[PDB]
């Protein structure tokens, strides 16, 4: 009397969000294994949603200039949508997917000679440019940029919205909003240049993905 | 079976003069391989090697 | 022979003028340590790096390079620099690469004035081979063998404000280093002059 | 599990390297009394692939009266074997020749005969060889040999032609000195020296030119020459205990199998 | 006698492949902090790329006839270059990295009417479709189809290339190369459907990432 | 490689110096790899390791010496008659060889020199002084039967005893020349 | 060694000790022999001490 061992047929085998419920299956027959390389070819780590997701990219600039009054406004944009691109790396992950759940790190950078004067302001302003007043717009996060003092600003903000994710193919309102206002006005005198650069670096925080979808 | 295999390297059949290790002898005329002893009998005992 | 492969000498120079946009490309860089570029007239003679005239001498190579970026500015003038790398090979189409296309890949930025003046840039290992051939004794080319792991430019992030008793360009001088080097399979060959 | 999926039906590992020892050796019937389980089957269980048949009462065979086994690689291909073979005809003629393992090189431009099946049952060759050459016909002639690794500059393989190169080039890779009248046989190595991680031996389009040769071998020869007498050379090859081999592969069919 | 404690100034801060060297910094003002969710909006696990990257995709199909002879190939397809595509999810990592080591996993469907008869073969082949012979494709890891048996067979293999990683804006030779034979002739009779379809299913297995790229 | 010459009749003394300097172009000095080596330092000190090879005809009878600088010897690079006598040749030190058996001869140089040790790049009469170390020459007979070429060549190496001090600035491109 | 700039200029300098002579070598690579950077930025003063390095 002896006991003949048989193929497996009906299991749950497969990758996590493809269940292939078969009635017909056999064992799996692939040889060797995996060997690591003593004398590597690639002396940086791996690449991952870490290093892939969480990065500064340079999303917009604007100048500033001799002839713009006071209160002016240099740059107006939208934070999360110029992210979204195929420019950026980060695009690879958000095109597949639809939810998402974020923190938004900003930093701005401006390079004044010593020969002028003046100062400008970055909020970040969640959801609008309501009727709200410009000279208290310190409530909000900002930085306080100055031709004496110092040059490089950074913001960090949690993730404030009424719903539970943002839409990336269908949004609602934009969550965030950062201004940038011309806090006093830009002086100089003969011959000294009549402006500066201007720049603004962005990355996610926290990167929670949700639901991935088929649809272009 | 015998296996003894030597490869001949270069300079084959050369005759170097410069040290002592390759100037001395490989045989000998005098009978029976002999050797000869000291002695200081007729010399006062000065012997010079310097 | 690391004695001579570890110490930094000059291989280029460029100059960063008051009158370039932001995102104007200055300067692009094959990575490979047989680049070197400067010459001199009396004597007639072309110069070489130190790291050059050892690689010179072998088939293969692999290792970290560190690019080193000394400025020589005023205290009063200003600006920001982006130095960008580009992994890859010695030829592939890199002036379509926008300012803003350039964040995606590792890239890193530079204040010009302060008291530090020099700026270490470790460039990491990305190949898919794991040692990189020396072509320039051949003369013809072949689409797999290749001498550089991609390349290194040199935008303009930040424009130069400057007063008017002060000059209006800023030098560059850019070394050239090795770190965890190796090489085999000796030969004998002399280099010629990179034009870029 | 590394990927948090699920699996009941399994696909085992599949041609397990060097199953047995190919001597008949031992470690009583082997088959009889229990009745045949292993006489009726299905081969397409990966599972219930690997059971050992009987149908018949059988026993032990003995042991084998030679000593060494013949069935293992590094004692099959210890013995030298065919590749080229050349002649010259004129004075300070360079010659050129590269080992090729590619498929598509039909001889005498590539590998003859037995290395021909050789080393296409198999993907990946890695590690040095063993070279050994043979001087036949006139004497008195000097020469000179020298190995170029590939992706540096060297002559136009397989055209017997003029020297290109100077001294100083040729003896910086280091070379070998011989006269035909003294010894009329140089047995040397060959290193390994390569960028990429190993070469290999069937491919397509510019991967063929590109990841195939490995070694680039030539001979320049003075002092010839004299009353016009032939001065044929031939190249045996080897391999050595360094030496790897991977991935096993379907063998070559009739058609390939040419000769010289 | 006081101690006036200052601003930070110069610091490594920032992301992780974004060094911000700064000779003038500031401390991070960022009120609120991470809230949980006790009523959720969203019940399935977030985003990442082990529920991104892994997972089967339907990358070709061809369709199996009555009227191809013995050793005809239905399918000749690279199972690497058609991953490699903006319908799928696996896209949007893969576009902004350079070098990538990885593993395959395949599974094959096939529907045959009880009324029909014959069978196929499916080999993974490395690198190339070389003169080596039809009649000794069960060397290569396969499995094989039956009308009587089975209608779905499943491969795992490893990695075997000659190089460190593989370039996908620029491939040197395809790694894997799919094949599907006629193994034996399919053979109906008066009425009866004289075709059956097939599918091919692949994955991902231990995708590593090395080097991300800004160009497109 | 170093260099390489023939001969052309009988009895005919040859003479070729080793050679650090900077100055001598090839091939009356140090070739491509050897120029570019020794001009990376700037002293060298210890013996050296000298192999050379005869090719061309057969049945000839050679013998050479060695002598250390500062001293009289016949004029270098210049293939002539043989103008010191058979007595302070072999008080020096010689070998003997024939072409017909060996066809090779690898010999070990001294390290004999008054001074500390020489240097590769000079200018003045620094350079005709402190560069040569050694002088290597060769005489030949029973040359000759119908006119058949004897070229010999000649090839360097280092030893575990030499030392190297003080790393120097490499050569530009136009130093390095080739045969 | 000792200099004086205004610091209206901009340039910068260098000063090696070379045993010997001022052979073949690059003036590219003068940074391999003990040397000090002079800069109209940073600063004026440089100093070098050296050994003994002779023939004789």
């Amino acid at each position: 009397e002896q006991m003949i061992q048989s193929v497996d047929r009906t299991a749950v085998t497969g990758a996590s969000y493809f269940t292939s419920v078969d009635q017909s299956s056999v064992h799996t027959a692939e040889v060797g294994s995996h060997q690591i390389e003593p004398l590597k070819t690639s002396v940086d780590k791996p690449g991952s949603k870490k290093t892939q997701g969480e990065k500064f990219f340079l999303i917009h600039s604007a100048r500033w200039l001799t002839t713009h009054a006071l209160f002016h406004e240099v740059a107006k944009l939208d934070v999360v949508k110029l992210l979204y691109n195929e420019q950026f790396a980060v695009q690879g992950l958000l095109r597949y997917h639809t939810y998402a759940r974020f923190g938004i790190e900003i930093q701005v950078q401006i390079n004044p000679t010593p020969f002028q004067q003046g100062g400008l302001i970055c909020a970040m302003v969640p959801g609008d440019q309501s009727y709200g007043s410009i000279a208290s717009l310190t409530v909000y996060p900002h930085g306080l940029l100055n031709c004496n003092i110092n040059n490089v600003v950074r913001i960090k903000v949690p993730f404030i919205y009424t719903r539970g994710a943002y839409h990336f193919k269908d949004p609602q309102y934009p969550v965030w909003e950062l201004t940038i206002r011309v806090w006093s006005e830009l002086n100089i005198g003969t011959g000294t240049s009549a402006y500066t650069s201007l720049n603004v670096l962005a990355r996610f925080t926290d990167l929670e993905l949700h639901g991935l979808t088929p649809l272009s | 079976m015998m296996r003894n295999e030597t490869r001949v390297s270069t300079t084959e059949n050369v005759v170097n003069l410069s040290n002592y290790e390759d100037a001395r002898a490989k045989m000998s005329f005098a009978l029976d391989q002999e050797d000869w002893k000291s002695d200081p009998s007729q010399g006062g005992g000065i012997k010079i090697t310097h | 022979f690391t004695t001579w492969t570890s110490i930094p000498t000059l291989a280029a120079q460029f100059p960063f003028n008051a009158s370039d946009s932001v995102g104007q490309q200055i300067k692009v860089i094959p990575v490979d340590p047989y680049f070197f570029q400067m010459t001199n007239t009396n004597p007639d003679q072309k110069c070489i790096t130190a790291l050059a005239s050892i690689c010179q001498m072998f088939c293969f190579w692999r290792g970290d390079l560190v690019f080193d970026f000394q400025v020589f500015p005023t205290k009063y003038h200003s600006g920001r620099l982006l130095f960008c790398f580009v992994p890859g090979n010695e030829l592939i189409d890199v002036t379509g690469i926008t300012l803003k296309q350039a964040t995606t890949a590792p890239c890193a930025v530079m204040d010009i004035a302060g008291v530090q003046s020099t700026l270490r840039f470790r460039v990491p290992w990305i190949s898919d081979t794991p040692y990189r051939v020396n072509r320039y004794t051949k003369e013809a080319h072949q689409k797999g063998e290749y001498t550089a792991i991609g390349k290194l430019i040199v935008y303009c992030y930040n424009r130069l404000t400057s007063p008017s008793n002060v000059a209006h360009h800023v030098r560059v001088n850019v070394y050239l280093s090795a770190i965890n080097l190796e090489c085999f399979a000796p030969l004998y060959h002399a280099m010629d002059v990179t034009t870029q | 599990d590394d990927s948090g999926g699920f699996s009941t039906t399994v696909s085992t590992e599949q041609n397990v390297p060097d199953p047995q020892v190919g001597i008949t050796t031992m470690r009583m019937d082997v088959s009889g009394v229990q009745a045949p389980v292993g006489a009726i089957t299905t081969i397409e269980d990966p599972v219930l692939a690997k059971k050992v048949p009987e149908t018949f009462p059988e026993l032990k065979p003995g042991e084998s009266r030679h000593t060494s086994d013949h069935m293992s690689i590094y004692k099959f291909m210890g013995r030298s074997h065919f590749l080229c073979t050349f002649t010259f005809n004129s004075n300070n003629k360079e010659y050129t020749f590269p080992i090729t393992l590619s498929s598509t090189s039909n001889p005498p431009h590539g590998l003859p005969s037995t290395l021909r099946w050789f080393f296409n049952l198999f993907q990946l060759y890695r590690g040095p060889l063993d070279l050994t050459i043979i001087i036949t016909g006139a004497t008195d002639v000097d020469g000179m040999a020298w190995f170029t690794p590939v992706g540096l500059a060297v002559d136009t393989p397989w055209v017997e032609k003029e020297s290109a190169l100077q001294i100083d080039y040729k003896t910086a890779l280091g070379a070998v000195r011989f006269n035909t009248r003294r010894t009329g046989n140089i047995q040397i190595r060959l290193p390994w020296y390569s960028y990429l991680y190993a070469v290999s031996g069937a491919l397509d389009g510019l991967g063929d030119k590109t990841d195939s040769t490995f070694g680039l071998v030539s001979i320049q020869i003075a002092n010839y020459n004299h009353s016009d007498e032939y001065l044929s050379f031939s190249c045996y090859l080897s391999v050595t205990e360094q030496s790897e081999f991977y991935f096993p592969r379907a063998p070559l069919n009739s058609n390939a199998m040419l000769s010289t």
